[PDB]
RNA sequence: CUUGAGUCUCGUAGAGGGGGGUAGAAUUCCAGGUGUAGCGGUGAAAUGCGUAGAGAUCUGGAGGAAUACCGGUGGCGAAGGCGGCCCCCUGGACGAAGACUGACGCUCAGGUGCGAAAGCGUGGGGAGCAAACAGGAUUAGAUACCCUGGUAGUCCACGCCGUAAACGAUGUCGACUUGGAGGUUGUGCCCUUGAGGCGUGGCUUCCGGAGCUAACGCGUUAAGUCGACCGCCUGGGGAGUACGGCCGCAAGGUUAAAACUCAAAUGAAUUGACGGGGGCCCGCACAAGCGGUGGAGCAUGUGGUUUAAUUCGAUGCAACGCGA
């Protein structure tokens, strides 16, 4: 896929920063 | 931990500098029994020449060569869990760890007083007896047997 | 044989094997060793121990040239990254600098599909 | 302690069941079945009630230990399949092996077998035969399998599905030749039962004449290779062709003859004929 | 008539679009030098590559594809989407101060245009990737993940296809309605001393009041209070299927039912089991030791054999020197 891991990593944007 | 500290400096034995004899009983101090061992070592070695046929001068450390371990168990936190990971025996625990478990089974194993236990249990090592030697037979279970996961 | 006395050590570290080579300033190889070529075999024996064994074997093979100072280059990751470094340093060698030359791509070619295990 | 029973089931005609099989089915506590629902319907037709266990090849081994534990507890387990008898292209090998190695009695029962039923009415020598089951679904694999058994002198039994009958027949024509005699037995013990024997080319042509003739389940009986030694070994010819591709013709023929220990003149003539 | 909507002047940011150039890294291949038995892969292997010299290292060359760092809940675009740098052509938006036209406006069935990826037609290109496929391994045999290769496809020019969980599951436009914390672009004033303070715009992220909501939750960027217009829905399955019409080279797309059958289908949220998602706290649970059982002979008791009985009960964690 080579794109799903990028989306998964970007999902963590809202983990604890905002 | 970032850095590690070594062992605490301890003065030697003025009599003969026998660290093994001092560590045999110091770790086992209880109920002020140090005086008993201090007064018993000389009295025992005075008559041990005829009691066991040998003097506790050069034969006191001739059946303890196998005591010195090569691998020891260390609780190390790796992979998010504790594990043994047997590494080379560092001087911190190469002898102290093995020495602390010698009188753990030869303390009151058939005498009413420690007058003859301490000397006899070690003198019997010259006659394929004793327990300090066989203690090393248990550390091999977790060392050189699980190299796939260690 | 040429007694150049100066060279550079190239290390190629991989998840399955490690390669150590010695060359001169003009890129001319003189000796090499590999973890799989030093008695070890299989990924289960690709530990840094095999890497240091291969480094020691390469050092022994190249000692004939009388090299003393080496510049060491690291290529890619792998368990045998620092083990090879210490193994070759201990074999009577004067380290100069550690250079990381891993070929990082600037998103040029699509990487192979990743494993699902 | 309890024994395992290998009880065959009808191959399409309910009336083709044995009385002992019915008694065993009613006399056991658990029935391991390929598809519980199917067996359940069959049991209902005979008015038999018992426990059903989903045992198929996908989870065979996984549940083999559980079945072994149940048997050791003194229970009696009967193994059945959707049709015919178990262990013949049907689940049961791992369970039977585990039971045998664990010291558990195995009681087989006679019953329907599609291959045997087809062979009985095949009209071909039955003294010796080789059962091969299904053929590879891929063209390359099917061709390789057919080539491997081209020289087999014994009668060959194969299983076949309506989905790939035409392709399998075409592959057989290409590999074994249209001169071979083949018998196709379809829908045995059913209303549309039909057994037709003919040369492979004639058979194929007849089958293609109507789609109705390739519907249902099928069994193929292939006459064994004839006892003719005039033809030279095929491996020598293949080696000669490969060496010709890689090396000159004369050296290729000499090397092939040397390795295979056969006359060089015949190989050279065959190579020249093929080249021409 | 000028407030709505537009035009002119100045300036601002922008992966907005089309076309042409060019730069660096990397992969693959070709060739040369040094060098010599392994390399590659895996949980372990094997297929594969290598003495006609691989892999490693160096030094040239060819080619295609994509633009590491910057890079950000950053920016632009009506949507789909848009990331090296430069040039040419070109669209939109915003801010200061004016001048101008004077309702020129909003929404839109049909209609027209645009429209991810896959796919199709013609002709090129093809490094890496990769459906299909081949082989290896695994299995009694399979399938399935796993490994080695590998063809379309992926790229370009033209034409067709017009479908997505094409989503913010929120149609477009306008007005009114408590507040905080940011980000990003303007602009006016105070010593811009500067980063700052005072204000005034556009876009955008988070929390939250009234209000709303089945609840979740939304909350000035509304799912709040209203107004204009358009599209769409009224049980679940049948079914976005059949027939017909239109479109298409094809794949198919669009419009779109009925018979028959069920008494449910469904949304939100609550309570507990489950759990390995996880984290945490405990208990010789584990860790580190002490002593035993299992090793051998006895005694007791149990399971079984025999017997006329070897009475019966517990006989997985909760029985076997137990009832007794
Ligand atoms: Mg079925
Ligand atoms: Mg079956
Ligand atoms: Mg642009
Ligand atoms: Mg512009
Ligand atoms: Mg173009
Ligand atoms: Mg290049
Ligand atoms: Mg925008
Ligand atoms: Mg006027
Ligand atoms: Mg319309
Ligand atoms: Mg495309
Ligand atoms: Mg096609
Ligand atoms: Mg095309
Ligand atoms: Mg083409
Ligand atoms: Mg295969
Ligand atoms: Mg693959
Ligand atoms: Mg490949
Ligand atoms: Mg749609
Ligand atoms: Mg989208
Ligand atoms: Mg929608
Ligand atoms: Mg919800
Ligand atoms: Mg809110
Ligand atoms: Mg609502
Ligand atoms: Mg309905
Ligand atoms: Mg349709
Ligand atoms: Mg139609």
């Amino acid at each position: 896929f080579y794109e799903k891991p990028t989306t998964e990593r970007k999902r963590a944007k809202a983990s604890a920063v905002k | 931990r970032r850095r590690v500290i070594g062992q605490r400096k301890i003065l030697p034995d003025p009599k003969f500098g026998s660290e093994l004899l001092a560590k045999f009983v110091n770790i086992l101090m209880v109920d002020g029994k140090k005086s008993t061992a201090e007064s018993i070592v000389y009295s025992a070695l005075e008559t041990l020449a005829q009691r066991s046929g040998k003097s506790e001068l050069e034969a006191f450390e001739v059946a303890l060569e196998n005591v010195r371990p090569t691998v020891e168990v260390k609780s190390r936190r790796v992979g998010g869990s504790t594990y043994q990971v047997p590494v080379e025996v560092r001087p911190v625990r190469r002898n102290a760890l093995a020495m602390r478990w010698i009188v753990e089974a030869a303390r009151k194993r058939g005498d009413k007083s420690m007058a003859l236990r301490l000397a006899n249990e070690l003198s019997d090592a010259a006659e394929n007896k004793g327990t300090a030697v066989k203690k090393r037979e248990d550390v091999h279970r977790m060392a050189e047997a699980n190299k796939a996961f260690a | 044989r040429k007694q150049v006395s100066d060279g550079v050590a190239h290390i190629h570290a991989s998840f399955n094997n490690t390669i150590v080579t010695i060359t001169d300033r003009q890129g001319n190889a003189l000796g090499w060793a590999t973890a799989g070529g030093s008695g070890f075999r299989g990924s289960r024996k690709s530990t840094p121990f095999a890497a240091q064994v291969a480094a020691e074997r390469c050092a022994d093979a190249v000692k004939e040239y009388g090299i003393k100072n080496l510049e060491v280059m690291v290529k890619g990751p792998g368990p045998g990254r620092e083990s090879t470094i210490r193994a070759l340093n201990a074999a009577g060698f004067r380290i100069t600098n550690i250079t990381d030359v891993t070929p990082i791509p600037h998103n040029g070619c699509r990487p192979p599909k990743k494993r699902r295990v | 302690q309890g024994q395992l029973y290998i009880v065959p089931t009808p191959i399409g005609n309910l009336a083709d069941i044995t009385q002992r099989a019915l008694e065993v089915l009613q006399a056991v506590d658990l029935i391991a079945a390929e598809d519980t629902r199917h067996t359940g319907l069959l049991l209902q037709h005979f008015g038999i009630n018992a426990r059903l266990f989903a045992l198929h090849d996908h989870n065979e081994q996984q549940k083999a230990e559980t079945l072994l534990a149940k048997l050791q507890e003194g229970q009696n387990i009967a193994l059945v399949s959707d049709a015919g008898t178990p262990l013949i292209n049907d689940p049961g090998y791992h369970l039977v092996r585990t039971c045998r190695e664990a010291g558990i009695r195995v009681v087989p029962l006679p019953g329907p077998c599609a291959a045997i039923t087809a062979l009985s009415a095949a009209g071909l020598p039955s003294d010796r035969f080789c059962y091969e089951g299904f053929l590879p679904a891929k063209s390359k694999g099917r061709r390789d399998a057919l080539k491997a058994i081209e020289a087999e002198p014994r009668t060959l039994i194969f299983y076949e599905s309506t989905h790939r009958l035409l392709d399998s027949l075409e592959d057989i024509v290409a590999v074994l030749g249209e001169s071979r005699y083949v018998v196709l037995a379809r829908e045995l013990t059913k209303t549309w039962e039909t057994i037709h024997g003919a040369p492979v080319g004639e058979l194929l042509a007849w089958v293609k004449e109507d789609e109705n003739r390739r519907k249902g389940e099928m069994v193929l009986i292939v006459e064994g290779h004839k006892a003719q030694e005039e033809d030279l070994p095929a491996d020598a010819l293949r080696t000669l062709a490969l060496l010709q591709a890689e090396l000159p013709l004369k050296k290729a023929a000499a090397l092939a003859a040397e390795i295979h220990g056969v006359k060089k003149n015949a190989l050279y003539k065959y190579a020249l004929e093929q080249q021409g």
